[PDB]
């Protein structure tokens, strides 16, 4: 048995500019096993419309899945990764850095 | 070890009837399951791919339908059989997975579907003697058996001397011969021979008997015809040594 | 495209 | 370019919520071109690549035939290996089997694989030599002394130098516009440095393909800082791969530093430096 | 068409190499099959081969090339037990498909010809009888009749293992007084050779 925490990244498709729709995309990689918990948030509220990549894993056997949504992005609205994995302690939130 | 097992072997059904073909498979567990039509030829017509427990994938558009309701038990059915469902079935299973994929076949069953039962004859059955002339150019004796006016065209021969079932001296006709070559429903017929020593004949000790088992009717199969019922039965003729 | 052959259980 | 075809068979058991959740993917080097969910609606392999769609029929057919049968390979597994490893029904448990080739710039056979594991751990793999096995414990010793028996590696080796390298074939020519592209990294600068000494220096590289890359950071010559912060190579989303690379430098010596970006579709190797 | 055949019959001599082919259309295919069936009987696997090259067992060898499409059998030392039809199976798209066969007729070698036509009576009545002509040699070919209630079959290989003996048989029989052993057969019969008793 081993089980491996997730990395997370979460970032636009393009680079972001406040007034063209996009995409937000949170990238969950190198975890074991495969059940896990990715929602996107908009404010801290969880947003409905989320598809994700088919599940495939690493060398390693470490399951990768990328979870988006198309988004408009603004200077106001704060988006969101909550993570959640038997390895985590507890759910996990990333926020969307702009330049990250 | 590993076996599998299809019944019945031989059906003589009318059109309209039910179908019903079993398979069983033993020695292996959760196998691919197969069922395959020989019919106006050779070779196979896959009908129904089962990889595993109530999972049926249905290979052409058709009258029949199969079911899998335990792992080693495969039924290949129909509600309404039509002339043309008239073939040769084979169950066949391989190793779970995708490996060298060899299948093992049963043993068939053979299905034939009529129009009317009432061109169903069994065989009539007659044993000639060896000729006097054959023993005296070869010191050889060659019984002939002739299975006539039998319909439809599915008989198993045997040749069965003091009650021993022999194959050594025997030839049977591969196909029957039509006695009307003309008729769509024409009879059949079908010759056997067994030679034996001259000696093995002359010996009055000895007991020859042709043994024809025709497929026909079941128990429960209407019949409106004056005659007794063709039903399935074995038809034998006889004959003694003669030392004269 | 897929194995084929080669494919049994453990 | 050297090119790659790869499927990857994910089987999790869940007791109480009826049969194992099996997912199957097939990539050519990093697109990915079909896939079969278990709990989707289809049954059926399904296209993923626009190039896989000129199949007939008759592909689709068999590949959800042969998928189907992987699938029902790894629901007997997830029992057996209960069974090895004595455990109970109540677990969740995962099966991942592994295959594909490698070609070189020739299209030619460079490498077959075929690898098996049990709970995120190597179970059994198949040497380069495609005739050995390595077997990660004494349940898998098992296993192996079966798949010598049955010869399970000569089967393996007549597709995977054989089939598996002419059907990549096939999809690096259908599929040429894709799957030979060369999208050269769109690179640029950040410069996020809010501490009085050190200054942080991110080399960004957006809407490359294939995902292979290197992002070297350099400085007045040597070509290492062995303290670079380059984050996993991510998807886009749109077929393309995202990456950047950090070096932590003085205020001062702000442009004695050079980032060497190198990607299959860039002419020369690029070398970007701060502008103000 | 997936996997072709020739449909023969295929006539091979007692100990010569009996060669079966087959060719498939559909490059996805990883194995390969020659299945054997006797008339009435199921299908029953010669060999399989997945590998480039010939593969040997006693008698057979089947040989594979994926580049031209084939799949050959070859028989060394054919006998008449070898006569049955021998199905080709390719392993694609996860099944078997077969072509519609090859029928292969090993004739036999006949050492000591004895070509004769003899009438052999019924055991219940002389009345009814057939007519037996039969030791002729495997060049010998029997015509079904020119005549309705004249029967006449195909000559039959009958074997008397422990003798070391075989020969050939064909039968004719009539509805009829009319019927002669004498001239029954409507064929090429050897010539003078064949021995016709006075019965």
């Amino acid at each position: 048995m081993i089980q491996r925490t997730p990395k997370i990244q979460v970032y636009s498709r393009h680079p972001a500019e406040n007034g063209k729709s996009n995409f937000l995309n949170c990238y969950v990689s190198g975890f074991h096993p495969s059940d896990i918990e990715v929602d996107l948030l908009k404010n801290g509220e969880r947003i409905e419309k989320v598809e994700h990549s088919d599940l495939s894993f690493s060398k390693d056997w470490s399951f990768y899945l990328l979870y988006y949504t198309e988004f408009t992005p603004t200077e106001k609205d704060e988006y969101a990764c909550r993570v959640n994995h038997v390895t985590l302690s507890q759910p996990k939130i990333v926020k969307w850095d702009r330049d990250m | 070890s590993q076996t599998i097992h299809q019944w019945p072997a031989t059906l003589v059904q009318p059109v309209g009837s039910p179908l019903s073909l079993e398979c069983t498979v033993e020695g292996t567990s959760n196998p691919n399951l197969y069922w395959y039509r020989q019919a106006a030829g050779r070779g196979l017509q896959l009908l129904f791919y089962s990889v595993g427990i109530g999972q049926i994938s249905s290979e052409v558009p058709q009258n029949l339908s199969a079911s899998r309701p335990q792992d080693r038990q495969f039924i290949l059915s129909s509600k309404k059989l039509l002339l043309s469902d008239s073939g040769f079935y084979l169950c066949a299973w391989s190793e779970t997975g995708l490996g060298t994929g060899e299948l093992f076949f049963g043993e068939g069953s053979r299905l034939t579907v009529l129009e009317d039962l009432k061109n169903v004859f069994p065989p009539e059955v007659a044993v000639f003697e060896p000729s006097e002339a054959e023993i005296s150019h070869t010191q050889k004796a060659t019984l002939v058996c002739l299975a006539t006016g039998f319909y439809p065209d599915h008989v198993e021969l045997s040749w069965w001397v003091n009650g021993k079932e022999v194959h050594s001296g025997v030839c049977t006709d591969p196909q029957p011969l039509k006695e009307q070559p003309a008729l769509n429903d024409s009879r059949y017929a079908l010759s056997s021979r067994l030679r034996v020593s001259a000696t093995f004949w002359q010996d009055p000790r000895n007991h020859f008997r042709c043994q024809v088992q025709f497929y026909g009717l079941s128990e429960n199969d209407e019949w409106t015809q004056d005659r007794a019922k063709p039903v399935t039965q074995i038809v034998s003729a006889e004959a003694w040594g003669r030392a004269d | 495209l897929l194995l084929g052959i080669g494919i049994l259980v453990l | 370019g050297s090119h790659s075809m790869r499927y990857f068979f994910t089987s999790v058991s869940r007791p109480g919520r009826g049969e194992p959740r099996f997912i199957a993917v097939g990539y050519v080097d990093d697109t990915q071109f079909v896939r079969f969910d278990s709990d989707a609606a289809s049954q059926r392999m399904e296209p993923r690549a626009p190039w896989i769609e000129q199949e007939g029929p008759e592909y689709w057919d068999g590949e959800t035939r042969k998928v189907k049968a992987h699938s029902q390979t790894h629901r007997v597994d997830l029992g057996t290996l209960r069974g090895y490893y004595n455990q109970s029904e109540a677990g969740s448990h995962t099966v991942q089997r592994m295959y594909g080739c490698d070609v070189g710039s020739d299209w030619r056979f460079l490498r077959g694989y075929h690898q098996y594991a049990y709970d995120g751990k190597d179970y059994i793999a198949l040497k380069e030599d495609l005739r050995s096995w390595t077997a990660a414990d004494m349940a898998a010793q098992t296993t192996k002394h079966k798949w010598e028996a049955a010869h399970v590696a000569e089967q393996l080796r007549a597709y995977l130098e054989g089939t598996c390298v002419e059907w990549l074939r096939r999809y690096l020519e259908n599929g040429k516009e894709t799957l030979q592209r060369t999208d050269a990294p769109k690179t640029h600068m950040t410069h996020h440095a809010v501490s009085d000494h050190e200054a942080t220096l991110r080399c960004w590289a957006l809407s490359f393909y294939p995902a292979e890359i290197t992002l070297t950071w350099q400085r007045d010559g040597e070509d290492q800082t062995q303290d670079t912060e380059l984050v996993e190579t991510r998807p886009a989303g749109d077929g393309t791969f995202q990456k950047w690379a950090a070096v932590v430098v003085p205020s001062g010596q702000e442009q004695r530093y050079t980032c060497h970006v190198q990607h299959e579709g860039l002419p020369k190797p690029l070398t970007l430096r701060w502008e103000p | 068409q997936e996997v072709e055949q020739n449909s023969g019959p295929l006539s091979v001599p007692e100990g010569a190499i009996a060669s079966l082919n087959c060719t498939y259309s559909d490059r996805g295919s990883q194995s390969f099959f020659w299945y054997r069936q006797y008339s009435g009987k199921s299908p029953e696997l010669i060999m399989f081969i997945y590998s480039n090259g010939d593969k040997e067992d006693g008698r057979f060898t089947a040989q594979l090339n994926k580049a031209s499409q084939y799949v050959s059998l070859l028989i060394r030392d054919s006998q008449p037990s070898d006569s049955a039809t021998y199905l080709c199976a390719v392993n694609v798209a996860g099944k078997s498909t077969f072509g519609d066969g090859t029928t292969l007729t090993v004739k036999p070698n006949i050492q000591n010809p004895d070509p004769a036509v003899y009438q052999l009576r019924d055991s219940k009545s002389s009345d009814k009888s057939v007519c037996l002509f039969t030791d002729f040699d495997s060049q010998t070919n029997v015509s079904q009749s020119k005549d309705s209630d004249v029967y006449i079959t195909d000559k039959c290989v009958l074997d008397m293992r422990s003798m070391d003996f075989k020969s050939n048989s064909a039968v004719a029989w009539s509805n009829k007084s009319d019927f002669a052993c004498a001239n029954a057969f409507n064929n090429s019969i050897i010539p003078e050779d064949t021995f016709f008793p006075s019965p």
